[PDB]
RNA sequence: UCUCUUACUUUUAACCAGUGAAAUUGACCUGCCCGUGAAGAGGCGGGCAUAACACAGCAAGACGAGAAGACCCUAUGGAGCUUUAAUUUAUUAAUGCAAACACCUGCAUUAAAAAUUUCGGUUGGGGCG
RNA sequence: GCCUGUUUACCAAAAACAUCACCUCUAGCAUCACCAGUAUUAGAGGCACCGCCU
RNA sequence: ACUGAACUCCUCACACCCAAUUGGACCAAUCUAUCACCCUAUAGAAGAACUAAUGUUAGUAUAAGUAACAUGAAAACAUUCU
RNA sequence: GCUAAACCUAGCCCCAAACCCCACCUUACUACCAGACAACCUUAGCCAAACCAUUUACAUAAAGUAUAGGCGAUAGAAAUUGAUGGCGCAAUAGAUAUAGUACCGCAAGGGAAAGAUGAAAAACCAAGCAUAAUAUAGCAAGGACUAACCCCUAUACCUUCUGCAUAAUGAAUUAACUAGAAAUAACUUUGCAAGGAGAGCCAAAGCUAAGACCCCCGAAACCAGACGAGCUACCUAAGAACAGCUAAAAGAGCACACCCGUCUAUGUAGCAAAAUAGUGGGAAGAUUUAUAGGUAGAGGCGACAAACCUACCGAGCCUGGUGAUAGCUGGUUGUCCAAGAUAGAAUCUUAGUUCAACUUUAAAUUUGCCCACAGAACCCUCUAAAUCCCCUU
């Protein structure tokens, strides 16, 4: 098994410069072997991605999912964790930069089928990641205008060469 | 044949040979011909007179017979009166 | 490769323990067919063509050939300047430190294989410096051999020693072909 | 790995190793002797040489017994060395015809013996061959003390033998007794197959009879301890007194 | 004829198998 | 290997086998070409040439009688009393130009033979040797080894 | 994946230790100690090919008729039908006839 | 189906749950009527001394001097008992000295042991 | 039942939550028409069509999944059965001759019972001819 | 198909098998079946109640 | 008239496009003998190389988050009701 | 960054040497009563003979010789001679073995998997996914291009076949494992040489030594010895069940329990390796059923359906012979170059094989192909393209 996830909260950066923008905190917290599936796991980490924290919270107290209380304790304990050991200032001022769910390890049972015959269960597990980092969320990203994908369509025109030639 | 005999691991020669054929050491086989003691009432003289003869063998029929038989059978023999001590070597032969 | 005896041995299909009962029957599976657990294909099954029991070697060189091959190694050694002859193996004492210093002195190389006539007589000094040493290598005449005398960069011989060699290898020259084994007594060979 | 004897040396080995270790010597050699026995179904080649017809030549020839089988009940009476013999024939003597399992039986007869040694009348199973033996023999009891082991082939034959020569040693009273002189006509009449009692009692005996034989004449009880330490502190302080 | 063939059971341990 | 077949899977005929037709070493009547030859008696020959290049080069010394065991410690000849050798026959061959006198005892011997030993002042007897005595007299120190 | 992640553990060989160093030796005792012992005869192993040489099968067939009598059941069983399956193997198939 | 549990008496059918029993010995029989005849000979009576007065407590005092091993043996047990009168009586019939010629006759023969323990 | 089907209830079903298989699977970025071709195209030629994706139905195709087709032929491949197929009577039952003074044994003959093995090829597929 | 019953457990329950009844053949006899029986008995079979014909 | 090949020419180089089969030159990795010492050389050996056998074992996919499975109701969770 | 990846030693393989308290046969592991009952008896078959039937192997040298043999596949002597570890494996390997354990089967019997820290714990890489779904069009690539796609070209692979994109086979994919063994005679290279070889054997340049030289899986089967009558067929002993109504001592009627399974529907990886619901036959008898026992495979049993005999009985199951055999199918793993498609005969033979033909390699020698005249038949009155032979070139 691999446990990065956790290691990653280990690492210090040098001292920052007077002039230099401050570092925004970054707090890595993950939970692990959760009787839950990967793939049941993963519309609820993308619901989250990129929100707030107490968003994100709001947004998992109000759905039906298991795997939503599961998330809202992973990402409580994370803002505690965030506020005592990294030095966040506010507990609200964090936002999920990355939240995915991985594979755990997984148990085979045998299910009975009518004439003799079987197929193997998987108890399934999953593994949840989250990384917060300090600061209000980052915009999302526009959609393109007109005006913009206009200006890539002269770009692409003016990009054009004689080709096969001198 | 029996390649590996399998009391003496060694290879067998087939006796059918040895009834049959005579080896000369140059390489020759000799044969009598089929069916010349035969019908002979209604062969004629010329016809009786050939299968009467000793008659030699093919190139694949002398490597054959040459597989089928084992070393001791090539061997040089120097017998007493031997009646074809004369045919065991090859003479004024090219390629 | 003579002495060589290779002590490889893999159970084959038919000495894997077990294996002897169809794992299921020929059509209706919906599976591949087999005959047995313990066929080369199965995992733990025999070995198809894997090395089988004790195998010898074993295979001589003509006695010509290999006197002809001691008198070259001695030819070689001579022409490159590794055959040291010495009047005596007798050393002033047996302290493998005089005799790796000797060596260092006279040029010699890295192995030295000396040569004495029997091994009864072999100096008392020279067994004892050679016992300790690893590179130098004290052996008798009798077990002169090519092997060896590539394997040891120079070789040193005694008087004696040569003209041991220089008998026992030309008798091979100018030898009749054998009546029966030389073990057994000749007109004229010891 | 490889065993360290043969393994048909394995009973030799076991002879030699525990109780049958101390059976007595000539037993062990009458059980390790194997002379063939006498041909009875086969009949021998004239000579060790022969000039087959085919090429002239002198050929070595060798008489190869055929393998006989002693059924149980042969045990319990006197075949002449005869047997079932247990073989396959050819379908109308040819060879190329069919090849059955054949079994050729002895013919057994019912006859009463009367052993002036044991003076005992025995009805005992008997063959044709077994009589005209006891006739060329000159007697039951010449039979019996004349022919071997392997030519006798009979359990009871070779217990009416050890009982023969136990009282040929022994010269036993109990032969005719009130009449001395028959007793000593019989004796003499078959003296020369007298033998010391102590070979005579292992006479004839199956290597499991005498293992229990010998069991029997080695079982004591142990002697209780208190006698040897009685025996050796009486030594000890006789030596004391005495120095 | 009548073709049947039975089903095969595989071992237990296989499923039984636990952290 | 092939294509299939029975050559492809390691199971073609026996040699000597022609696919059912009745083979050519069966269909050949038989005949005693080798009848008996097991039990022929062969003689090794030693031509008069032989015999003089071993005279002139030493190998068979001409001042002693001249046998089987002289001419096999010479290595004139090569006996092999298992394989039915029973000695050595003389032959005419280098007749003319044999000049050694000497004494030589074979087994055979031709006219010739007899004729050039003869005028070059030689004498030449015909000795027998049955397959024992010749196997002593070819290698004498091995039946001295034996001990018996 | 079958590929180790480390470097194997430094295998050091002494190429002058006693046995390399005397190798060889007496490997003429022939032909250079008047033929008293053959080279053979230097020969430590197996019984039944010592100086000996053959295939498969002729090795079987040695082993069972030198020491089959001294072997274990289960061996010599397996003995016995290695030397069939050779026998049949050798004599009966093959590319070439 | 279970071969790898013991054969006890709580398996099987009534007659075979009933006829097994569990290593204790027997107390006496059957007779008629299943009606069991206990007998007094057979009940093991247990032959308890009196502890009143015993000085020997069950553990022994740490203070206490360790001395070698002496395995008491057949001819140790002569010496001590019996050498005496032999060295008396030769100074100055073994039964009168101690040696019994057969164990039969007595309550605990030593040899076929008869007694418990 | 049907002309001729309709209405409702339960299960199933669809959505939400938990748990969670099976056959199958060369890779697939997996369209229609005509023609072609190993003789019936999603993939080739000529045209036509064509932003990307889910969800629910359908069963026309993927010569769909499933069982190395049970039909048919072949194999000097098997096996079951029947016989006036070939070879035997080892086994029993009878007899007859020996051996012994009815039984047993040996040798023959006759039956019952069986046993081992085979059941050619060419062939406008095979059979019949 | 007389009938009640039996059968291819897992595609055939039937007109198939059995069946009382009738018919054919064999057997004159005891200590392990037949049978602790003895020709009105036992066994091996065919067909299928009964009734009428041939 | 032009277009049009791997035909031919052109500049350089040439052993570098037939199934079964056959001849030959090299060679991955392993061990052994001597070298070598951040990966090797000369040789001797051999369980010496896998895109394929409804191949064996193990892992994980697709079908699929699909087919299927489960807890009568309220409540003080005492109890009551259907 | 998750699943995961690796690892070194647990042991094992081949040789040498050496010979190796109590309980328990009754229902085993059960303290404690009149026994009697005791064992020897040819292996067979597969397979080869291309069927099969006689037959078919179970120190060196003589010798694969004498002999045997549907004289054929093959079998095969004797006299005589003298006789100290690893160019092994290292957890799919090596013993099956962490264990004959778990588990499976009534039983015989079958039979696994796996572990990895450190001196001390009293201290980056397979597949699959996720980061990060997707844009018109197409074996998914190549030529390219400023530019991923757009443009043009391109009918996956293997096997099999006359011919496959084929809608013929196999393959979900990753890791690991998984398949050419050898004589005779030749060829090359040495040694020695009328001799070679370390007895035997060969020799009219031979001989000695070396190099090179022939696969894997798969049947239905056959035989031997065990194990099976807790299912089922029948039987033996001693038991049990059969309401109610009509009739009356019933192989009687209706109809419960009970037994069976006619028909339909559902189910068809099912609740079930034969079931559920309804419907239906019997239901005091030749009935049903519990218990213990018996008949065992050249067999048993059978109200014959070739039924049933422990889920798959035209003849059980397990083990062994056994790596059975298969002219049949499938598979047969590094790079590169070269030569390479070709008449027929025989054959229980046409799904194969031997010979020929063709093909390949090496060697010796001299003619090879193309082809000028001249020349090669009458029957038949006429009559084709041509062919053979053939110097020159
Ligand atoms: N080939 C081989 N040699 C062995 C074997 N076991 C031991 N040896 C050798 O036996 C010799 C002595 O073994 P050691 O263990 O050193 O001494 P030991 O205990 O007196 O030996 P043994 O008497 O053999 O038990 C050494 O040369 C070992 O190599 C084995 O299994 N095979
Ligand atoms: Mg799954
Ligand atoms: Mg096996
Ligand atoms: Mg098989
Ligand atoms: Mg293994
Ligand atoms: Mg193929
Ligand atoms: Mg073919
Ligand atoms: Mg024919
Ligand atoms: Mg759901
Ligand atoms: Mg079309
Ligand atoms: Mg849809
Ligand atoms: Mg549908
Ligand atoms: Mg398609
Ligand atoms: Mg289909
Ligand atoms: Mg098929
Ligand atoms: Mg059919
Ligand atoms: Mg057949
Ligand atoms: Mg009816
Ligand atoms: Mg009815
Ligand atoms: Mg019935
Ligand atoms: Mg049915
Ligand atoms: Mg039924
Ligand atoms: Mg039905
Ligand atoms: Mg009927
Ligand atoms: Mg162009
Ligand atoms: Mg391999
Ligand atoms: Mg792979
Ligand atoms: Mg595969
Ligand atoms: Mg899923
Ligand atoms: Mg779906
Ligand atoms: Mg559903
Ligand atoms: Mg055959
Ligand atoms: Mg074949
Ligand atoms: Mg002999
Ligand atoms: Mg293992
Ligand atoms: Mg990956
Ligand atoms: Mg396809
Ligand atoms: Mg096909
Ligand atoms: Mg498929
Ligand atoms: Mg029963
Ligand atoms: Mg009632
Ligand atoms: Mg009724
Ligand atoms: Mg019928
Ligand atoms: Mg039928
Ligand atoms: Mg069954
Ligand atoms: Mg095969
Ligand atoms: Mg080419």
């Amino acid at each position: 098994i691999s446990r990065k996830w956790e290691k990653k909260n280990k690492i210090v950066y040098p001292p920052q410069l007077p002039g230099e923008p401050r570092r925004p905190a970054e707090i890595y917290h993950c939970r692990r072997q959760i009787k839950y599936s990967k793939d049941k796991m993963w519309y609820l980490a993308k619901l989250i991605r990129g929100m707030s924290i107490d968003q994100a919270l709001a947004q998992l107290e109000f759905n039906d999912k298991k795997g939503a209380k599961i998330i809202k304790e992973v990402l409580l304990e994370a803002q505690d964790m965030a506020v005592r050991d990294h030095n966040v200032e506010f507990r609200s001022n964090l936002y999920i930069a990355e939240s995915t769910s991985g594979r755990g390890q997984c148990l085979k049972r045998i299910r009975y089928h009518g004439r003799g015959r079987f197929g193997i269960m998987e108890k399934v597990y999953c593994h949840y990641f989250v990384k917060l980092v300090e600061g209000p969320p980052p915009p999302p990203e526009p959609p393109k205008t007109a005006v913009a994908h206009a200006k890539e369509y002269i770009q692409q025109l003016r990009s054009r060469t004689i080709v096969h030639t001198l | 044949l029996t390649y590996f005999s399998a009391r003496k691991g060694k290879r067998k020669t087939v006796k059918a040979v040895i009834d049959r054929f005579l080896r000369l050491h140059c390489g020759l086989w000799v044969r009598r011909k089929a069916g010349y003691k035969k019908k002979l009432w209604k062969k004629t003289p010329a016809r009786k007179k050939r299968l009467r003869e000793f008659v030699f063998c093919n190139k694949t029929q002398s490597k054959l017979l040459d597989k089928m038989t084992t070393s001791f059978w090539k061997r040089r023999n120097w017998y007493v009166d031997d009646p074809y001590q004369k045919y065991h070597d090859r003479t004024n032969l090219k390629v | 490769n003579f002495k060589r005896i290779s002590y490889a041995k893999t159970k084959t299909r038919a000495e894997v323990r077990g294996g002897g009962r169809k794992p299921w029957p020929q059509k209706g599976t919906g599976r591949a067919r087999h005959g047995s657990i313990r066929s080369p294909l199965w995992r733990g099954g025999g070995v198809a063509h894997g090395p089988r029991g004790p195998t010898s070697y074993y295979y001589m060189l003509p006695m010509k050939v290999r006197a002809l091959g001691l008198k070259v190694a001695l030819t070689v050694k001579l022409a490159q300047d590794d055959l040291h002859i010495m009047d005596s193996l007798e050393l002033p004492t047996g302290d493998p430190q005089y005799l790796t210093e000797l060596a260092h002195y006279r040029r010699w190389g890295d192995s030295v294989l000396l040569v004495d006539l029997t091994h009864e007589e072999m100096p008392q000094s020279i067994v004892e410096a050679t016992s300790r040493l690893k590179t130098f290598n004290l052996i008798p005449a009798v077990g002169l051999n090519v092997h060896s005398m590539l394997k040891h960069q120079t070789l040193v011989l005694t008087l004696p020693t040569v003209a041991f060699l220089e008998d026992k290898l030309l008798w091979q020259d100018s030898r009749y072909r054998p009546l029966y084994p030389f073990s057994l007594p000749y007109s004229d060979f010891p | 790995p490889l065993h360290k004897y043969p393994v048909w040396l394995w009973k030799r080995l076991q002879l030699r190793e525990g109780i049958c270790s101390r059976l007595p010597g000539h037993y062990l050699r009458s059980l390790e002797e194997e002379r063939t026995p006498t041909p009875v179904h086969y009949r021998p080649h004239g000579a060790k040489f022969k000039i087959n017809p085919k090429n002239g030549q002198r050929e070595r020839v060798e008489d190869v017994p055929i393998p006989i089988y002693f059924p149980p009940e042969s045990q319990r009476g006197l075949w002449g060395g005869e047997g079932w013999i247990l073989g396959q024939i050819y379908a109308n003597n040819d060879k190329l015809s069919k090849r059955l399992k054949k079994v050729w039986k002895p013919q057994l007869f019912e006859r009463e013996f009367y052993s002036e040694i044991l003076d005992k009348k025995f009805t005992v199973t008997v063959t044709m061959r077994t009589l005209d033996l006891i006739d060329e023999a000159y007697g039951l009891d010449f039979y019996i003390l004349k022919t071997p082991k392997e030519d006798l082939c009979s359990k009871f034959g070779m217990d009416l033998k050890r009982g023969m020569l136990l009282r040929l040693a022994r010269q036993d009273p109990q032969l005719h007794p009130e009449d001395p002189e028959r007793r000593a006509a019989i004796y003499d009449k078959y003296k020369e197959f007298a033998i010391p009692e102590e070979e005579a009692e292992w006479v004839g005996l199956t290597l499991e009879e005498a293992i229990e034989k010998q069991r029997l004449l080695e079982e004591k009880d142990p002697v209780p301890l208190f006698k040897i330490y009685v025996a050796e502190l009486i030594q000890q302080l006789q030596q004391q007194a005495l120095s | 004829k009548k073709r049947f063939t039975p089903p095969i059971y595989q071992p237990k341990f296989k499923t039984e198998k636990e952290f | 290997r092939g294509h299939k077949g029975e050559r492809q899977r390691g199971t073609r005929p026996r040699l000597g086998f022609e696919g059912g037709q009745t083979p050519f070493y069966i269909r050949i009547p038989k005949y005693g070409f080798n009848e008996g030859h097991s039990f022929r008696r062969q003689y090794k020959p030693l031509s008069l040439n032989r015999l003089q290049y071993l005279i002139d080069l030493g190998r068979v010394d001409p001042s002693q009688p001249i046998d089987l065991t002289q001419l096999v410690n010479g290595r004139g000849v090569t006996i092999q009393p298992l394989k039915r050798d029973y000695g050595v026959q003389l032959v005419e061959e280098g007749a003319d130009t044999f000049t050694a006198k000497v004494n030589i005892e074979v087994q055979l011997a031709s006219e010739l033979a007899i004729a050039a030993i003869e005028k070059n002042g030689g004498v030449v007897t015909t000795a027998f040797y049955d397959p024992r005595s010749l196997d002593i007299v070819c290698k004498p120190v091995p039946f001295f080894l034996r001990g018996q | 994946i079958g590929i180790r992640l480390t470097l194997p553990p430094p295998k050091v060989v002494d190429r002058w230790n006693e046995k390399r160093a005397m190798f060889g030796v007496y490997d003429n005792i022939g032909i250079l100690g008047n033929f008293e012992k053959h080279p053979k005869e230097l020969i430590r192993g197996p019984i039944w090919l010592r100086g000996w040489k053959g295939n498969e099968l002729q090795r079987c067939i040695r082993k069972r008729k030198m020491v089959g009598s001294r072997m274990f059941a289960d061996d010599l069983h397996n003995l016995n039908k290695r030397i069939r399956y050779l026998y049949k193997h050798f004599n009966r198939h093959g590319k070439f006839r | 189906a279970d071969r790898m549990s013991k054969w006890t008496s709580k398996r099987g059918p009534r007659s075979f749950r009933g006829r097994k029993g569990r290593g204790a010995k027997g107390i006496g029989f059957l007779t008629s009527g299943w009606r069991f005849v206990q007998i007094k000979e057979m009940v093991p009576e247990f032959v308890v001394p009196d502890l009143t007065g015993f000085k020997l407590k069950p553990y022994v005092s740490y203070l206490a001097p360790e001395s070698e091993e002496t395995p008491l043996t057949a001819a140790q047990l002569f010496s001590e008992a019996v050498a005496p009168a032999i060295e008396k009586d030769f100074k100055d019939n073994l039964e009168k000295y101690g040696f019994e010629p057969t164990q039969e006759g007595k309550l605990f023969q030593l040899y076929p042991r008869n007694f418990l323990r």
